[PDB]
DNA sequence: TCGAGAATCCCGGTGCCGAGGCCGCTCAATTGGTCGTAGACAGCTCTAGCACCGCTTAAACGCACGTACGCGCTGTCCCCCGCGTTTTAACCGCCAAGGGGATTACTCCCTAGTCTCCAGGCAC
């Protein structure tokens, strides 16, 4: 019996706290620890697909590319808050023509 | 010279991505300048990390490591 | 008499900005955000040292924003655009 | 020389089918893909890194991550040069609009 | 044979979407993005731990953490999620 | 009422320190909001610091750290 | 005018390379008895912020000369730009050498743990 199948989680808890273990970050990791980081990155890892999703729908195209998850991370201000200096590999840019060249 | 490689139309096609109407004859030097600038600041330190590893391959994880430490970081390829 | 403040705010190096009235403010935003918090005065200098050096990197910013659009007299869309270039 | 047939096919089909400036903008704008040409750029790339080191190798994908880099970068200042070009009243851009915002970036 | 999360976001997209295929590139994407939040949420909870006493990594930790980083839509989303998760996990032991 | 802590020959004269001579109306009500928005997030992460430290009183090295983690390292209050 | 025959629009068949699934598997995930060690609470003090105001006190609020210049209009003037035309090297395919990346590991060498003796270091 995995700590996965413990909570219904996916993400590899046991792996995430022998990372947290052997990672050269910290002594002690508790119990209660790498099932909430476990949960987080579920959380983060859930909202990015669903906007990969809505964009894989709204642009017609049945897969996930690079301009759909730029498009994602790049049309959210919370996303912009969290992810706004990295970039997408083939992601492109956004496209907003200005006002005054209008 | 290499440095010229990156020719007018292809400033003009970036400019054209980058949504500009009109550009002049003087952008073109000053681009390929901040750009040997920024290519030396980054290459600095991604052959620092090729040296220290005692490898003379310029690794796709070398150059990851130096555009995180650098605060642009790219996502795919690493990390 | 126009180079007389810059010779002379600039040369001094200590502080210019209120406060106690920054004590009170910073106050009004833990009664926004937060019940109480005690507040040490170094943390509070901090602070107002801080924001004033925020002020001063934006209005340095500012100034070449201004004649860079035939203006010397800064405008409201000056404290807009300075903003893109920092974050 | 199957895939040299293939090869030639493809240049056939390329060749009969596949063979104001207001729309490059909105054209360029939704386009995912590289925009330098790739041998002159991993030259280039070499005569820099020849300045600080060597035989050094050089993988595809790390001058393919370069290029992606490089690009990122100067469309992001390009794109912030474009606001303070038209902020000083100039459609047309200059080389005074690429200066502050190389100054007060850093 | 590296560690990869490549399955497990496979399976989290079938769950809700399973309509939508996904290539290599965005996987790999999407596995350097988790991995790079995973890291960032790594030192930060190694910071707060190291800062005020408390070596061991609790709950308390790595939510003050989630809290740090996050806006307040996702910390408010992420605290929901990491307290549901640590409800099912310390219920079903 | 304690938006108006700060007044307009203050920031008149913070323009004077400065560099900026001929200061618009608009400049100090924006020069409030800025900093309305500014001081906002660096506090709260100090309450979310107070929060951990579990009290009442914020203590200054979590300001220290907090500015810190924001990117606007302060020298001389603490190390 | 009938009809047979050639051309084309639209409908049906078929390569094809990327997404999806799968057998074999093999160094990690689980649980466990234990065990030195973090750590949470509490008397108790001590120490830093808060209010009132004693006593002054520069400084902002706001209105009045006045002229510098932001915005808009008018004329100027020229420099990138669309376009045509000529050149040119990028991409692709392919032949070829070979060179560092990757993987295995052993003596040796440098470190965790151990106790023992001494010279740094902010407080009086």
């Amino acid at each position: 019996q995995s700590r996965s199948a413990k909570a219904g989680l996916t993400f590899p808890v046991g792996r995430v706290h022998r990372l947290l273990r052997r990672g050269n970050y910290a002594q002690r990791i508790g119990s209660g620890a790498p099932v909430y980081l476990t949960a987080v990155l579920e959380y983060l890892a859930a909202e990015i697909l669903e906007l990969a999703g809505n964009a894989a729908r709204d642009n017609k195209k049945t897969r996930i590319i690079p301009r759909h998850l730029q498009l994602a991370i790049r049309n959210d201000d919370e996303l912009n808050k969290l992810l706004g200096n990295v970039t997408i590999a083939q992601g492109g840019v956004l496209p907003n023509i200005h006002q005054n060249l209008l | 010279d290499n440095i010229q490689g990156i020719t007018k139309p292809a400033i003009r096609r970036l400019a054209r991505r980058g949504g500009v109407k009109r550009i002049s004859g003087l952008i073109y030097e000053e681009v390929r300048a901040v750009l040997k600038s920024f290519l030396e600041s980054v290459i600095r330190d991604s052959v620092t990390y090729t040296e220290h590893a005692k490898r003379k391959t310029v690794t796709s994880l070398d150059v990851v490591y130096a555009l995180k430490r650098q605060g642009r970081t790219l996502y795919g390829f690493g990390g | 008499l126009a180079l007389y403040e810059i010779r002379k705010y600039q040369r001094s190096t200590d502080l210019l900005i209120s406060k106690i009235p920054f004590a009170r403010l910073v106050k009004e935003v833990t009664d926004e955000f937060t019940q109480d918090l005690r507040w040490q005065s170094m943390a509070i200098m901090a602070l107002q040292e801080a924001s004033e050096a925020y002020l001063v990197g934006l209005l340095e910013h500012t100034n070449l924003l201004a004649l860079h659009a035939k203006r010397i007299t800064i405008m409201k869309k000056d404290m807009q655009l300075a903003r893109r270039i920092r974050g | 020389v199957r895939q040299k047939r293939r090869e030639k096919q493809r240049k056939q089909s390329l060749k009969r089918v596949e063979k104001l400036a207001l729309y490059e903008i909105r054209k360029y704008q939704r386009s995912t893909d590289l925009l330098i040409s790739k041998i002159p750029f991993a030259r280039l790339v070499k005569e820099v890194t020849d300045e600080f080191t060597q035989d050094l190798r050089w993988q595809s994908m790390a001058i393919m991550a370069l290029q992606e880099a490089s690009e990122a970068y100067l469309v992001g200042l390009l794109e912030h040069t474009n606001l303070l070009a038209l902020h000083a009243k100039r459609i047309t851009i200059m080389k005074k609009d690429m200066q502050l915002a190389r100054r007060i970036r850093g | 044979r590296k560690e990869t999360y490549s399955s497990y976001i496979y399976k989290v997209l079938k769950q809700t979407h399973p309509d939508t295929g996904i290539s290599q590139k965005s996987m790999s994407i999407l596995n350097s993005f988790v991995n790079d939040i995973f890291e960032r949420i790594a030192t930060e909870a190694s910071k707060l731990a190291a800062y005020n006493k408390k070596s061991t990594i609790s709950a308390r930790e790595i939510q003050t953490a989630v809290r740090l980083i996050l806006p307040g839509e996702l910390a408010k989303h992420a605290v929901s999620e990491g307290t549901r998760a640590v409800t099912k996990y310390s219920s079903s032991t």
